[PDB]
RNA sequence: CGCGACCUCAGAUCAGACGUGGCGACCCGCUGAAUUUAAGCAUAUUAGUCAGCGGAGGAAAAGAAACUAACCAGGAUUCCCUCAGUAACGGCGAGUGAACAGGGAAGAGCCCAGCGCCGAAUCCCCGCCCCGCGGCGGGGCGCGGGAAAUGUGGCGUACGGAA
């Protein structure tokens, strides 16, 4: 498909982060908490939510 | 008879339109007389009938505009002809309310340090 | 040949009446006016012709809104009020 | 505060992190149009320092201009006159590219007012700036007495009359012995007073 | 061409000086306007002095004038602090204040 | 030509109506200076532009 | 869902209709091309009298913005007579002349008598 | 596959607003000559002037020091007198050419970002009730909707400030 410009631009922005040498201070955010610890963290964080309006 | 603007204002719109449509028949009858060639008394009545029609239509339009501005009196959005027509730059100004706000800093500054009235001996 | 004989072939016109300025300067083939420049949004005027500016200025025509503006200015642009009736 | 960290972070433009970010952002803005709306400020601390407040009616536009000097717009060679004014190639525009970017934003968006602008990237042929724009008819600006000065008709097209910071830097105004030629309103105002002959009644 | 004896004069009339000629025929008109504005201000501040706030004792720099004394722009913060007057209240009772001034002496 | 347009024919109509002499009764008026119509036009002499 | 064509087209979104909170003008304008304003006066000329007598027509000077349909339905209301056909021309005066042919059962000169032209 | 966020980007005759163009004497930002003078002429001079372009207001611009000074020191900006046809620039030729100090006209000062502390303590819009209502505002309700933590408001800004 001949995709629109914004779709093509974001898709080959996603490829440039795989091509170019990402410095470690930006690369450290790709290293992420795994699937089971995040649910425990949000389960704990649901008990300390700020009040609504 | 002399059609006056003072006694047309209490009348209803339909009996005003009846007089308007009668005076338009009068103009058509006078303009036939003008092109056939008629009396000067018939020729000079054209200006009389035309201004009477202008009077009746002025009363009708003024009454309709007054009822429209009575209907839209308390509404936030009103038609642009009923909105006030000043100059364009003067319609794009700030309000009394908007020019009369001052900040909490200037409010406490005016409170704490007011302009004193004083005099100096000679 | 170049003069009197050549003047007999003038039978099709270059300019017509412009629909914005009313002058016969609308070039039919360039589709633009040599007096006001009608397809341009701004009217054409220049400071190298002061005489051409004073033929089309705000005092030249009818002033059918500005002369009522000048009269309404003297009363602060009062609106929606009537004089007190008899 | 995080803003002090981001401010000192943007001062290390030769570092690996900033040379990565500036290059990928310059590539991204090179693929867009010459003028388009940014959804949010790219550099928030500097927009904040220049006067952007994150509320309704504050608009950010990102814009690119072409780099280099000003070639004289004259046919082939042929700038007719004395040898002083045969210069065409190495001439320079008297206003900065940031000042050009501000008026190119403000002319396309004539209903808004230019507040300031900042640099976000460049390459060999483009410089990228982001312009802060204020709607003067939104109520969040109209009813805020801190920022209701911009709503006044005096401040129409500040970026065209040279009243923003970027167009202000090119007028040569300031206090000191280095700016004697703009004493008064401006450079032309100094010239008018210095070349106006005062002929008194009693001489 | 020069005459027998005289000065070498350089008149600065080589530009279009006749366009920028400032005549002073409205000088007696602006004097009356300034006087009427002055009296209107003096009636607006009715018991307050017509000149305005009090100006401080100030020496002149730049050795041609260092013996004379002058009216300055405002009293300094050190002077107001020694006199016991708050800097945001001094301007309300007709004391001229500027914070740029220093006190070397 | 006989292949006129509406705006040209209307312009010719107005310039036809302005080409009449002055009425006889206007120079019996008090504040009158007009002797005749000086803005008159003949089809052979003045060619109306266009 | 598969992409059958290699062309991306803009998908058709919902378009709402105008529901303004106030009319832009307060009242509709009055129809200034009224049935009295559209017919000004007839001609009493000798070229129009033969046109009335022979061809059973009437000759009017009408407004220049008038259609043949409007002239027809204007004669049918002012003079209570139906129309066979309307033929219009624009004079070098600038006025629009209308030849209005009546029905075969109505007589144009007996209509002209009651309106005044004779 | 589907569903739900957020980001980025579209389309609306969507609801409510704004800009366009004119005049242009005075003002602001660019662009910008050649006649002329140098008894020629090319640097200069004409002149940052005419022409060209954009943008305003009843004035505009400037404006509260990254200042002047070298003193026993002054103290925002604008304008007048003087400095001064001076310092200085210049085929050092023709010509060009300020500023400080001083005397007056006027005189008015201020606010943010940051850094911090406060439960976003802040702002906009729609529906209803009453009032004002011809420069669309005020309080009261709405388990009404959004903006905003990628930072609104209060204190607070170089004269120090906060607890
Ligand atoms: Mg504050
Ligand atoms: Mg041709
Ligand atoms: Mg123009
Ligand atoms: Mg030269
Ligand atoms: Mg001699
Ligand atoms: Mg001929
Ligand atoms: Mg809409
Ligand atoms: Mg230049
Ligand atoms: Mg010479
Ligand atoms: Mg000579
Ligand atoms: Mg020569
Ligand atoms: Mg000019
Ligand atoms: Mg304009
Ligand atoms: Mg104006
Ligand atoms: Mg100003
Ligand atoms: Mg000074
Ligand atoms: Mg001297
Ligand atoms: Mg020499
Ligand atoms: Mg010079
Ligand atoms: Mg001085
Ligand atoms: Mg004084
Ligand atoms: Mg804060
Ligand atoms: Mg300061
Ligand atoms: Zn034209």
């Amino acid at each position: 498909v001949k995709w629109p410009r914004y779709i093509r631009l974001q898709r080959q922005r996603a490829i440039l982060y795989k091509r170019l040498k990402v410095p470690p201070a930006i690369n450290q955010f790709t290293q992420v908490l795994d699937r089971q610890t995040a649910t425990q963290l949000l389960k704990l964080a649901h008990k300390y939510r700020p009040e609504t309006k | 008879a002399k059609i006056k603007a003072r006694d047309l204002r209490g009348k209803k719109k339909e009996e005003l339109l009846k007089q308007l449509d009668d005076l338009k028949v009068e103009l058509s009858q006078l303009r036939v007389a003008k092109v056939t060639g008629g009396a000067a008394s018939k020729l000079s009545k054209i200006r009389v009938v035309r201004k009477s029609i202008a009077r009746v239509l002025t009363v009708i339009n003024q009454t309709q505009k007054e009822n429209l501005r009575k209907f839209y009196k308390g509404k936030k959005y009103k038609p642009l002809d009923l909105r006030p027509k000043k100059t364009r730059a003067m319609r794009r100004r700030l309000n009394k309310h908007e020019e009369s706000l001052k900040t909490k800093k200037q409010q406490r500054k005016e409170r704490l340090y007011p302009l004193r009235k004083y005099a100096v001996k000679a | 040949t170049k003069g009197t004989s050549s003047f007999g072939k003038r039978r099709n016109k270059t300019h017509t009446l412009c629909r914005r300025c009313g002058s016969k300067a609308y070039h039919l083939q360039k589709s633009t006016c040599g007096k006001c420049g009608y397809p341009a949004k701004r009217k054409r005027k220049y400071n190298w012709s002061a005489k051409a500016k004073r033929r089309n200025t705000t005092g030249t025509g009818r002033m059918r809104h500005l002369k009522i503006v000048y009269r309404r200015f003297r009363h602060g642009f009062r609106e929606g009020t009537t004089p007190k009736p008899k | 505060g995080a803003y002090k960290y981001i401010q000192e972070l943007w001062r290390k433009k030769q570092s690996d992190v900033m040379r990565f970010l500036l290059r990928v952002r310059c590539w991204q803005y090179r693929q867009l149009s010459a003028l388009h709306r940014a959804p949010r400020p790219t550099r928030p601390d500097k927009a904040r320092r220049l006067g952007y407040k994150a509320k309704q009616g504050y608009v950010i536009y990102r814009i690119r201009v072409r780099r280099g000097g000003r070639k004289r717009p004259v046919p082939k060679g042929a700038t007719y006159g004395k040898p002083v004014h045969h210069g065409v190639n190495q001439l320079k525009f008297a206003r900065s590219l940031q000042s050009v970017a501000e008026e190119r934003a403000g002319r396309h968006c004539g209903a808004l007012r230019v507040l300031n602008s900042y640099w976000v990237g460049e390459d060999s042929t483009y410089k990228f700036f982001e312009v802060i724009l204020i709607d003067p008819f939104h109520k969040a600006i109209r009813r805020n007495p801190d920022t209701q000065w911009i709503t006044k008709p005096v401040h129409k097209h500040r970026e065209m009359r040279g009243l923003t910071s970027a167009g202000r830097k090119s007028r040569g105004l300031g206090k000191g012995h280095k700016f004697h030629h703009t004493i008064g309103g401006s450079r032309r105002a100094a010239w008018r007073r210095r070349n106006t002959l005062q002929l008194h009644r009693y001489r | 061409a020069p005459s027998r004896n005289g000065m070498i004069l350089k008149p600065h009339f080589h530009k279009d000086w006749q366009r920028r000629v400032a005549t002073w025929f409205n000088q007696p008109a602006r004097k009356i306007r300034r006087r009427k504005a002055r009296q209107a201000r003096a009636r607006r501040i009715a018991p307050r002095p017509a000149a305005g706030p009090i100006r401080p004792i100030v020496r002149c720099p730049t050795v041609r004038y260092h013996t004379k004394v002058r009216a300055g722009r405002g009293f300094s913060l050190e002077e107001l602090r020694v006199a016991g007057i708050h800097k945001k209240v001094a301007r309300t009772i007709g004391i001229s204040v500027d914070p740029r001034r220093r006190n070397k002496s | 030509s006989s292949h006129k347009t509406f705006r040209i024919k209307r312009f010719l109509a107005k310039k036809q109506k302005q080409n009449r002499p002055i009425p006889q009764w206007i120079w019996m008026k008090t504040g009158n200076k007009i002797r005749y119509n000086s803005k008159r036009r003949h089809w052979r002499r003045t060619k109306l532009g266009l | 869902k598969i992409r059958t064509s290699p062309t991306f087209r803009r998908p058709k979104t919902l378009r709402l209709r105008r529901q303004p909170k106030y009319p832009r003008k307060s009242a509709p304008r009055r129809n200034k091309l009224d049935h009295y304003a559209i017919i000004k006066f007839p001609l009493t000329t000798e070229s129009a009298m033969k046109k009335i007598e022979d061809n059973n027509t009437l000759v009017f000077i009408v407004d220049v913005k008038a259609n043949k349909h409007q002239i027809k339905q204007a004669v049918k209301k002012l003079y209570d007579i139906d129309v066979a056909k309307v033929n219009t021309l624009i004079r070098p005066d600038g006025e629009k002349k209308a030849y209005v042919r009546l029905a075969p059962d109505y007589d144009a000169l007996d209509v002209a008598n009651k309106i005044g032209i004779i």
